[PDB]
């Protein structure tokens, strides 16, 4: 067992070298020149951050409270850390016996990294705009939820192993044409800043910017897959990267090119518009494979 | 001589030009694209489980034929 740090050392260098796309394809999106000065292209910058925040700043705590606020960055890079394991891939790491509920779990559990920062603090004045955060990703899950059991209504159980073979000729995006739009939007509200946005706080980052890959990754198995290839393994692992890609490009398209809409209208966007129409896709989702025989 | 800033417009760079137009989408016919490929998709989808049903019951046959097992 040595492959689980062969998926956190370079996991940790994907979110380290975000930092690079995070203000560069975001940059000629603005027309500005990102990172040039510090390397060739700026690769010695994403590298530089960590040497930074890690060691030589310090810490300035507003009360301290005994087992908090030293606790809260161990859940929230352990929980995103741990989302990898349930993963398909071309093969997965210790392949759990239902894939998809391990994923929503920890997920959900990972709402708790942003409620014991609020709780860290003495003030009255930070624990309000931190229970404003918590409704942006407690609201979300629900319906996240309910799409992705449509999805597997359609084709296969839980497990995400079976996802990548069900999608032998064609992609999921044509049959679920606006369940494919829901996820761009409902990926984005788990502190990615661009439709609504609120040492140890350097930790936050390396978490946060972590499920914005995770996301991409899962959004290319409940839609995409293109071929499967048992037999060889060396055209499956460059295909997927690609399209992981391409959506973490329309995940930086959101946060530069379109403004906040707002903590209250994010309640009428979603619950008063959106839960009606994912619900009412949702039984149409019911029907499908009765309608037509489609049973794993 | 006086010679001092001379005066020039030519094509006065057009005083208030409307630039936003409709472009691609109609209305009625992005709806016969919308539509058309989920009516496309389920056809397709649907398929591939009636194959899916070949090998299932043949999965399942072979623990009925292994009783040595």
């Amino acid at each position: 067992m040595i492959n689980i740090l062969m998926l956190i050392i370079p996991i940790l260098l994907a979110v380290a070298f975000l930092t690079l796309v995070e203000r560069k394809v975001l940059g000629y999106m603005q027309l500005r020149k990102g990172p040039n000065v510090v390397g060739p292209y700026g690769l010695l910058q994403p590298i530089a951050d960590a040497i930074k925040l890690f060691i030589k700043e310090p810490l300035r705590p507003a009360t301290s409270s005994a087992s908090m606020f030293i606790l809260a960055p161990i859940m929230a890079l352990g929980l995103a850390l741990t989302m990898w394991i349930p993963l398909p891939m071309p093969y997965p790491l210790i392949n759990m016996n239902l894939g998809v509920l391990f994923m929503l779990a920890m997920s959900s559990l990972a709402v708790y990294s942003i409620l014991w920062s609020g709780w860290a603090s003495n003030s009255k004045y930070a624990l309000i705009g931190a229970l404003r955060a918590v409704a942006q990703t407690i609201s979300y899950e629900v319906t996240l939820a309910i799409i992705l059991l449509s999805v597997l209504l359609m084709s296969g159980s839980f497990t995400l192993s079976t996802l990548i073979t069900t999608q032998e000729q064609m992609w999921l995006i044509l049959p679920a044409w606006p369940l494919a739009m829901m996820w761009f939007i409902s990926t984005l509200a788990e502190t990615n800043r661009a439709p609504f946005d609120l040492g140890p706080f350097a930790l936050f980052f390396m978490a946060e910017y972590a499920n914005i890959i995770m996301m991409n990754i899962f959004t290319a198995i409940l839609f995409l897959g293109t071929s499967h290839n048992p037999h060889m393994p060396e055209l499956y692992t460059i295909n997927f990267t690609i399209k992981s890609l391409l959506l973490t490009m329309s995940f930086l398209w959101i946060r530069a090119s379109y403004p906040r809409f707002r903590y209250d209208q994010l309640m009428h966007l979603l619950w008063k518009n959106f839960l009606p129409l994912t619900l009412a896709l949702c039984m149409w989702h019911v029907s499908l494979p009765i309608l037509t025989s489609g049973i794993p | 001589x006086x010679x001092x800033x001379x005066x020039x417009x030519x094509x006065x760079x057009x005083x208030x030009x409307x630039x936003x137009x409709x472009x691609x989408x109609x209305g009625y016919s992005m709806f016969a694209v919308g539509i058309g490929a989920l009516l496309f998709g389920y056809w397709s989808m649907m398929k591939w489980n009636r194959e899916r049903r070949r090998l299932q019951i043949e999965d399942f046959e072979a623990r009925i034929a292994l009783m040595p097992l």
